[PDB]
């Protein structure tokens, strides 16, 4: 079902990138209706400025020429209860560069019973020149290969050493 | 049938007070708003059900003229006992008096016949 | 000599008065043979025609001299009665007395009696009888008042040894015609309980059942220790289960956000009807109690806007509860029956977090299966000596001359009955085609040949029947089966048609052509008569008690069905009705009793209901259904098929040769070095460590990839890398261990074989992987493999091995078992089509799924029109149904395993017919078909298959020489030590030290009553432990407190009593170092519970820290032998258990490995929720042990059957989640289900009872 994760936080310059904001129901079989409001403040400079609103299947946004025909939606498609608020950067720019506030505005409609959820989400994201390795695959990769000729290096060493202790048991029977 | 006990019968003497018992043991509890107990009476046999006595969640009396205010409730219906006591007892007051229950959620009705002999 | 019957006249009264006063002056056994009630001797001869049924002297001498007259029926019955008058009344001369023996032995008299006994039960079971019915019991009260006479009359009033009152039987009769009397002048439903009575003990007495009724008796006098176990096990239980959730099922979830000034006291005070609470509470829909939840991170989680709190009333009316001890025992005898436990497992989990389902594993296996299958061995044991004894001590005319004839000579054994069988095993085949859309022109198809094969059959009976003479016809005991069918048939054909597939029983003939097969078959043979005695008075007791039941509670039922339903209606199991007062008692021997008992004591109230029912459980299921079991181990414990393969040597043979005849007519010393070299190190213990490591950690890497590894990306990328390194150790020792073995050697090991495959399937996937021909549905199918690695595990432990042959070693015997089994649930199968095909469907809505009312809606056509005009409505059908012979298995195993079975039964008891909607209880009596089946599938074939199982563990075991097939070298060193321990002798008396106070000291300790006073303390202990509640005052837990503190000093006080006189002789005692721990373990205890209730912050370590107290208790096993054996036994047993329960925690790691791959994203319904879900490793190990008991497998089963919408969406999001759709596959589902109850059963279960029945024998030897 729904899995919290998180977004990456390093897109490349000129291609697409995909901001994850998920943000699951703690109970699965509630009701509920939902809609988004993205915050962004460029690196480099304090306010947060609201980009885009997303309610009943609608984009709107807003008029900053940062995100004018570059930002589309890829969030839950029809249905009036989202749970998953994502957007999609089409050419990136190191314009994007900066902090971004996912605000959920959630409704639950229970028995008699109504609530006004809301939660915030926090992405920092950078732009650079070009994608780069993670830390732990390369790290993984040495690791692996060292692993490998350690072990044969122990094999084959045992393998000489009672090869000779069983030479000599040839030589002395 | 529901479960209601009525004596047929009381004889008492004129001037005196009298108890009139109605008790069910009527399975389901008692829920004020639900119970309803409504209590009425006949000079003659097939005379009009003349009620004197609702029930609205608290005792109601119709304070009645020929029973001004003689008539109080006689028990504590939680605990199924819905008798009705008459002071000074006339005899006008003989005759049929008569309790019916109503036991929610039951869906049955019940009925009290009691026949009320004053002495002399 | 022979003629020594002599008529009692007054003279030899006399005769024998003088006697006995010369006996008196001067102040021996009798012949069994001429015991009364035994038939005459044959020494004796026939009588004279006018002595039968007379006053005649007595024959024994013992009483020659003692007053008495003996009466003989024409049937030889000696009868002894009292030859003083009874009150001085009439002599054994008076005419009357002789009429009364007369018409009393009279075989009229005992017809009479039972006839009215059994036409008294018809009128009984009358839940509204009419008003000549008062008449009818007038009658029968007259009737048994007059024979209570007779009795009187022959046997006297209360005079001699030998009267009326004197037996017992007579005293009940006499009790039940007081009670009758009383009532009629000036209780009832006691009155009439009285009454059944009588068929108990005037129906025993036919022959037959009286052995199996000994049995019985046997069984509950012999179960006196068990049963004390169970009680202290309980109770230890329960004691652990109130201190760690106590008040836990009151977790609920209320709102955060409330109306202005409405505190949760003023709202508790103020609701009272279930909307009232549902407004403030969070309830899920369609359920009566509310959603328990928890207040850590394992436990249940509450909606947002909704808080958890501990407040309101316990679930299930408030009876499921560890409040007090009291509700607590009852759980625990719950988990013990496992009645429901996995709701118990659910609720209590939700409240108090997962992590305790140790606290539930560990009562499950340890206690449960333990107990049950110790009951199942005193029984056993019982039945077997009854049977051992009983053994012992027993030892025109020529015109049908042509055609007869004729008709033999043309028919032979050899060709035509088996051409007939091969025609059977045809037809049975055709029954199976019968599905429920099914074309017009096939059924058409089906009925010809039905015609035509019936025709065949009967020309066959009658050509037989005349053949041979129609006497000798019957006299065989095939030909009347067939006969019978065939009848039947006909009939039919110018209900019935379920009938023709018991024709299908007579293939079991040429099982006398498999050695083994025909084996089995005489066995079950052998065993039929007591199977019948027993069934007999199983169905006497259900009879009985059913009646009871109705008598009692259903008056009860009747008018307070409100409180136990909304609508006000009867529920489906009832008790105003005889049919459903039957049907309730037959359910609780079946094993599930809790339901129908909470609804009982919501009505009649807890105390009637508790008694009853558990009365009937008890003697039923732990009696009675243990007895099937052990009549079945004690039986444990010509083929015309070759005549015709000989006419085919003859055939075959013959004619190739002829044809052949025709066609001639017409026309490296290093190298061995090496692998020497290789062998010292693939057998070096360190290689072997280093490989059993290797395969954990691969495991573990399994288990660490749920639907959460998303968001754990480093290990993921670990977990790549590692696997690539597996891959490359597992393929260098197999290349290692191919140069050291030999090609040879290898593949001809079967563990071997399958480390090759494992390696292959993960070389494979490399490679694809590797070479970019990955992402293909093979590769995909393949990567689901990867979870059969586990398996190495299973080779290198040497317990899991042991344990893994036997089961092997089995399988051969199994299987024919399985086509013996699989036959009968065959023919059950093709009757269930034929009743129940394609009227499972109904027309629900399913905004709440609810069948319309049936009279708005009446058939399909209109479920259809409405579906028009409105949306929500579907014309639903039941999953597992009836439909064809395939489903009908799954839908019978859920039956027998008793697991989803009522769903199906409900809705059998409601169909109309094929396109109709169900109404409800239209064939209310269905459940006769279900009765019948569900009696065989569970209580005859599954004791088939344990029975020839454990016969198969006796024979391997005998083979070996007696060794335990299920311990290990080592472990087999152990036991002989441990047994030792059962048969020390007594060791040397502790010396008296000589300081006068050590002296004085020492005489104290050693005197018994030092012991016993110890005892009578840690039992009032225990009682102090029973008396805390959910909610007592502080007043009350001080005052217990500062008792419990006195216990300790008390103790403690005793110990260093026996360490002044005993000094080091203390601690060769093995009992006195426990009591020495518990002390310890005693004081820390309270000191170190004291200091978190203050110092620290953890309640729930101060709970079990408290666990500690219950140890003290534990020292009661000591002083109880009967309990301290048992326990000894389970010591014993415990090296056994320990391999066992490694084969299953890998076989069920294997299987949540799959779920998680396969069952994961799966709709969440029914059994699957957010918290049994196979979700991550935990989630699915949790459910995968409910079901190892076969618990809940149904309703898990369900969400993965439904693969197509509307059930199931193809399409879902799973957002953070690259699957998509929620869909399931139900081919994968029934075999991952299926397998695993299977499996579970022929580990876990038959394995426990073997080992059980073997050491228990042991430790009471
Ligand atoms: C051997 C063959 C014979 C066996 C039969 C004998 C076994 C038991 C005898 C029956 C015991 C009679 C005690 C019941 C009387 C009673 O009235 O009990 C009162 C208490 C407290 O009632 P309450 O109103 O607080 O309950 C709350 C429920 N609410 C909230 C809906 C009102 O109820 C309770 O403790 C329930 C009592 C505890 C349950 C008994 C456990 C024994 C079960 C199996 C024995 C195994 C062998
Ligand atoms: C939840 C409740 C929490 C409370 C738990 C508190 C209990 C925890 C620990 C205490 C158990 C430790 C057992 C200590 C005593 C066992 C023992 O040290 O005794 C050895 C006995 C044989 O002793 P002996 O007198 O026959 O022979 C001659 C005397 N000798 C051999 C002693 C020299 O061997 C044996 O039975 C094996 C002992 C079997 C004991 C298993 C106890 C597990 C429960
Ligand atoms: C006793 C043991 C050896 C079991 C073997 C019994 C066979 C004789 C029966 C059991 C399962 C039966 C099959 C189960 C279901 C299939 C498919 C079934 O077709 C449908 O289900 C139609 C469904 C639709 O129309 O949508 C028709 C009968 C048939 C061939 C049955 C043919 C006879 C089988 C093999
Ligand atoms: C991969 C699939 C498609 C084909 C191979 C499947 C395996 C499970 C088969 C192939 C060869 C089989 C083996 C062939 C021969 C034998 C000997 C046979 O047992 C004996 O000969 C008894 C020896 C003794 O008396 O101890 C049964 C087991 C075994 C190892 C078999 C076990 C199962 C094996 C490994
Ligand atoms: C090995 C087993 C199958 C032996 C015992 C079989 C009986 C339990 C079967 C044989 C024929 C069955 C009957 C055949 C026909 C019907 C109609 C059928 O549909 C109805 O309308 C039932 C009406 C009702 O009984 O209330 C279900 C009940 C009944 C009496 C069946 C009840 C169960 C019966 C007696
Ligand atoms: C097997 O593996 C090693 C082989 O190549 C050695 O066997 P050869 O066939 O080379 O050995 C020579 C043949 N003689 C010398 C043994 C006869
Ligand atoms: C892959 O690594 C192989 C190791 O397990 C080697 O361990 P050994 O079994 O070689 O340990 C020493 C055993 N011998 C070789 C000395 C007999
Ligand atoms: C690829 C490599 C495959 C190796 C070739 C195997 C085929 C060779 C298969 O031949 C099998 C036998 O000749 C081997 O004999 P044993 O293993 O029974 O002798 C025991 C002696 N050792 C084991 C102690 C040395
Ligand atoms: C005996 C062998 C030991 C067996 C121990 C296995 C169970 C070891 C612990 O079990 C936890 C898993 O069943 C579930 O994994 P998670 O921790 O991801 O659960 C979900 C938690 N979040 C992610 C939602 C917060
Ligand atoms: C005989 C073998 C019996 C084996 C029985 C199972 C062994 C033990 C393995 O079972 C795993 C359970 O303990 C489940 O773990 P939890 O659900 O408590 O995980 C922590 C809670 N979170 C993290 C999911 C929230
Ligand atoms: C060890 C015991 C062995 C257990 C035997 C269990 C075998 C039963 C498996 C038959 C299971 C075969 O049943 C097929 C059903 O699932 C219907 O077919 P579907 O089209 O729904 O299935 C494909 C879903 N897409
Ligand atoms: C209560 C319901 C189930 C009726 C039970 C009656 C039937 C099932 C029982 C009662 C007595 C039993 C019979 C008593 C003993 C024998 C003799 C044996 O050589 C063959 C089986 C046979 C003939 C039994 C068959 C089954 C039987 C007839
Ligand atoms: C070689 C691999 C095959 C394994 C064995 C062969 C299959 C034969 C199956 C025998 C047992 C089938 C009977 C089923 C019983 C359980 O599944 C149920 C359990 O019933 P219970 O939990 O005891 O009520
Ligand atoms: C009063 O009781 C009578 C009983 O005869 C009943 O018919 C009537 O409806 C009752 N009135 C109310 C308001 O309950």
């Amino acid at each position: 079902g729904c899995v919290e994760v998180d977004s990456e936080t390093e897109a490349v310059y000129g291609m697409t990138f995909k901001i994850l904001c998920i943000s699951c129901k703690r109970r699965s079989e509630t009701n509920a209706e939902t809609f988004t409001e993205w915050t962004f403040r460029q690196k480099g400079t304090e306010e947060f400025v609201k980009i885009l609103r997303y309610e009943n299947e609608v984009l709107q946004l807003e008029e900053d020429e940062r995100f004018e025909g570059r930002v589309v939606w890829n969030g839950s498609r029809g249905t009036k209860d989202l749970q998953d608020l994502s957007i999609f950067i089409t050419n990136v720019t190191y314009n994007h560069s900066g902090d971004y506030e996912c605000h959920v505005y959630r409704l639950l409609f229970f028995e008699n019973y109504e609530h006004n959820t809301s939660v915030v989400k926090k992405i920092h994201i950078e732009v650079v020149d070009k994608a780069n390795r993670d830390m732990a695959s390369i790290v993984s990769e040495i690791m692996m290969y060292v692993l490998i000729v350690v072990l044969t290096i122990w094999l084959v060493a045992e393998m000489i050493y009672c090869y000779k202790k069983i030479a000599a048991a040839t030589e002395t029977a | 049938s529901m479960e209601v006990t009525v004596p047929a019968t009381l004889n008492v003497l004129n001037g005196s007070d009298a108890r009139l018992p109605c008790t069910f043991n009527s399975c389901y509890t008692v829920n004020h708003k639900q119970f309803s107990l409504n209590w009425t009476y006949q000079e003659c046999n097939n005379c009009s059900e003349e009620m004197f006595l609702q029930f609205r969640m608290k005792i109601i009396n119709l304070k009645l003229e020929r029973f001004q205010d003689r008539v109080e409730f006689s028990g504590n219906p939680s605990k199924y006992d819905v008798s009705v006591m008459l002071r000074n007892v006339q005899p006008e007051d003989e005759g049929i008096y008569n309790c019916y229950i109503m036991n929610p959620p039951d869906r049955h009705r019940g009925h009290g016949k009691i026949h009320l002999q004053v002495l002399m | 000599g022979p003629q020594s019957f002599v008529h009692f006249t007054k003279q030899s009264l006399a005769l024998i008065e003088q006697r006995i006063a010369e006996r008196k002056s001067k102040e021996p056994k009798p012949s069994s043979d001429l015991e009364a009630g035994k038939q005459l001797p044959f020494i004796y001869g026939d009588i004279p025609p006018g002595m039968v049924s007379e006053p005649l002297e007595d024959l024994d001498p013992y009483y020659a001299d003692k007053k008495t007259f003996i009466v003989l029926n024409k049937g030889k019955t000696i009868f002894r009665f009292n030859a003083t008058p009874a009150l001085y009344m009439l002599s054994p001369f008076s005419p009357l007395r002789r009429i009364s023996i007369k018409i009393l032995v009279h075989s009229l008299f005992s017809m009479l009696i039972m006839c009215t006994i059994l036409t008294n039960c018809i009128f009984m079971t009358m839940n509204n009888p009419p008003d000549w019915t008062k008449n009818v019991k007038y009658t029968f009260t007259g009737i048994y008042t007059f024979e209570s006479l007779v009795k009187i009359l022959a046997r006297g009033f209360c005079v001699g040894e030998f009267t009326f009152l004197r037996d017992p039987w007579n005293w009940l009769d006499f009790v039940v015609i007081v009670f009758a009397y009383l009532t009629e002048f000036v209780n009832v439903s006691a009155l009439r309980t009285f009454r059944v009575l009588r068929a108990l003990k005037t129906i025993s007495v036919i022959p037959g059942l009286k052995t199996i009724v000994g049995a019985l008796i046997q069984s509950v006098k012999k179960l006196s220790d068990v049963m004390i176990l169970t009680v202290f096990c309980l109770s230890v239980f329960a004691l652990i289960g109130l201190q760690l959730f106590m008040g836990n099922l009151k977790h609920k979830c209320f709102r955060n956000s409330l109306e202005n000034n409405e505190t949760l006291e003023s709202i508790m005070n103020t609701l009272e009807s279930e909307e009232d609470f549902r407004k403030y509470f969070y309830y899920l829909e369609g359920s009566k109690d509310a959603l328990l939840c928890g207040f850590s991170t394992d436990s249940g989680q509450c909606p947002e806007g909704y808080t958890c709190v501990k407040i309101g009333r316990n679930p299930d009316y408030g009876y499921t509860s560890f409040d007090t001890f009291s509700w607590a025992f009852l759980a625990l005898f719950r988990l013990m029956t496992q009645d429901y436990w996995e709701n118990l497992y659910q609720q209590t989990l939700r409240a108090a977090g997962k992590t305790y389902m140790i606290f539930f594993v560990v009562v499950i296996f340890l206690g449960s299966f333990y107990l049950i299958n110790l009951i199942l061995a005193v029984v056993a044991m019982a039945y077997e000596e009854q049977n051992q004894a009983n053994i012992e001590e027993a030892k025109c005319s020529p015109y049908w001359i042509k055609f007869k004839k004729c008709i033999y000579f043309i028919v032979m054994d050899p060709f035509v009955d088996l051409a007939i069988t091969i025609c059977i095993v045809l037809n049975t085949l055709f029954m199976a085609m019968e599905h429920h859309p099914m074309t017009e022109e096939f059924k058409n198809v089906l009925a010809i040949r039905n015609l035509v094969f019936t025709g065949i059959f009967a020309a066959e009976m009658v050509l037989k029947l005349i053949a041979m003479d129609p006497y000798e016809y019957f006299q065989v005991g095939w030909n009347i089966f067939d006969s019978l069918i065939v009848t039947l048939s006909l009939v039919e054909l110018f209900g019935l048609s379920v009938l023709r597939s018991f024709r299908l029983l007579r293939v079991f003939k040429l099982a006398k052509s498999w050695p083994t097969l025909n084996m089995l078959i005489k066995i079950i043979g052998n065993s039929v008569g007591a199977f019948g005695n027993l069934m007999l008075v199983l169905f006497i007791i259900v009879f009985i008690f059913a009646v009871v039941g109705m008598q009692l509670f259903g008056k009860s039922y009747k008018e307070c069905v409100c409180k136990i339903n909304d609508d006000c209606t009867l529920p489906r199991w009832h008790m105003n009705d005889f049919f459903h007062s039957f049907l309730i008692v037959f359910r609780v021997l079946c094993g599930e009793w809790i339901e129908t008992m909470w609804d009982c004591m919501e009505v009649a109230g807890q105390a009637m209901c508790l008694i009853f029912y558990m009365m009937v459980f008890f003697i039923g299921n732990l009696v009675v259904l243990n007895l099937f079991l052990a009549l079945l181990l004690s039986s444990f414990s010509a083929n015309n098929l070759q005549i015709a393969v000989t006419r085919i040597k003859k055939g075959i043979n013959y004619v190739k040769q002829t044809l052949r005849e025709f066609i001639l007519k017409a026309f490296g010393k290093i190298w061995w070095n090496i692998r020497k070299t290789c062998y010292k190190i693939v057998e070096h213990s360190w290689f072997e460590s280093f490989i059993v490591l290797m395969i954990l950690l691969s495991s573990g890497a399994l288990a660490f990839e749920d639907i959460y590894i998303e968001r754990k990306k480093t290990i993921k990328i670990i977990l790549e890398y590692a696997d690539k390194i597996f891959t490359y150790i597992f393929i260098l020792e197999m290349l290692l261990k191919w140069i050291a073995y030999g090609y040879k050697t290898y593949f001809t090991n079967a563990w071997c074989w399958l480390d090759f495959l494992i390696v292959d399937v993960s070389l494979v996937t490399l490679v694809a992987n590797t070479l970019g021909y990955s992402d293909l549905g093979p590769i995909k199918s393949l990567r689901t493999l990867r979870a059969l690695r586990p398996l190495r595990a299973l080779s290198r432990f040497e317990g899991m091995r042991v344990v893994v042959n036997a089961l092997i070693g089995a399988i051969p015997s199994i299987m024919n078992v399985l086509l013996v089994c699989l036959i009968f649930w065959l023919i059950f199968s093709i009757m269930g089509v034929n009743l129940f095909a394609g009227k499972f469907y109904e027309c629900i809505n399913t905004t709440d799924g609810s069948r319309f009312p049936a009279s708005q809606v009446p058939n399909r056509s209109e479920c259809f029109a409405l579906m028009n005009v409105s949306q929500n409505v579907r014309w639903k059908n039941l999953k597992v149904n009836f439909d064809n012979v395939g489903l009908g298995y799954l839908s019978l195993l859920q039956v027998a395993t008793f697991k989803g079975w009522t769903i199906i039964m409900y809705a059998a008891v409601d169909s109309v017919n094929v396109d109709k909607q169900p109404k409800y209880e239209y064939s209310l009596y269905m459940y006769i078909y279900f009765i019948f089946f569900i009696i065989f599938g569970s209580f005859f074939t599954l004791n088939l298959f344990i029975c020839v199982i454990i016969d198969n563990f006796n024979q391997q075991k005998k083979k070996l020489g007696g060794q335990d097939i299920f311990m290990t070298e080592e472990q087999k060193k152990y036991y002989n030590a441990m047994k030792k321990l059962g048969s020390k002798k007594p060791q040397k008396p502790i010396p008296r030290p000589g300081n006068k106070i050590q002296g004085c000291i020492f005489d104290l300790v050693t005197n018994q009553a030092f012991d016993i006073s110890i005892m009578v303390l840690i039992c009032l202990n225990m009682v102090t432990m029973m008396v805390e509640k959910e909610g007592q005052s502080q007043h009350m837990t001080e005052v217990l407190y500062w008792i419990n503190v006195v216990f300790i000093i008390l103790f403690t006080g005793e110990c260093v009593l026996k360490l002044i006189s005993l000094r080091h002789y203390y601690f060769t005692v093995g009992w006195n170092i426990f009591d020495f721990v518990v002390v310890i373990i005693s004081i820390v205890g309270m000191f170190l519970a004291d200091l978190i209730e203050t110092y620290f912050v953890s309640p729930t370590l101060f709970r079990v820290i408290r666990l500690a107290r219950i140890g003290r208790i534990l020292r009661l096993v000591k002083g109880a032998k009967g309990i301290r054996t048992l326990l000894f036994a389970l010591m014993m047993s415990l090296p056994a258990l320990f391999n066992i329960g490694l084969l299953l925690f890998l076989v069920m790691f294997i299987y949540a490995i799959f779920g998680m791959s396969n069952f994961a994203y799966v709709k969440k319904e029914d059994g699957i929720n957010d918290m049994f879900n196979f979700e991550t490793f935990g989630n699915s190990m949790i459910c995968l042990f409910q079901i190892t008991t076969s618990a809940g497998w149904d309703g898990l089963l369900a969400p993965i059957l439904n693969s197509k919408p509307p059930d199931c969406d193809p399409k879902k999001v799973h957002p953070g989640s690259s699957v998509e759709g929620d869909c399931g596959n139900p081919s994968v589902g029934i075999f991952y289900f299926v397998s695993y109850i299977i499996i579970s059963f022929l580990v876990v279960v038959n394995m426990y009872i073997a080992v059980i029945l073997e050491n228990f024998s042991v430790a009471t030897e």
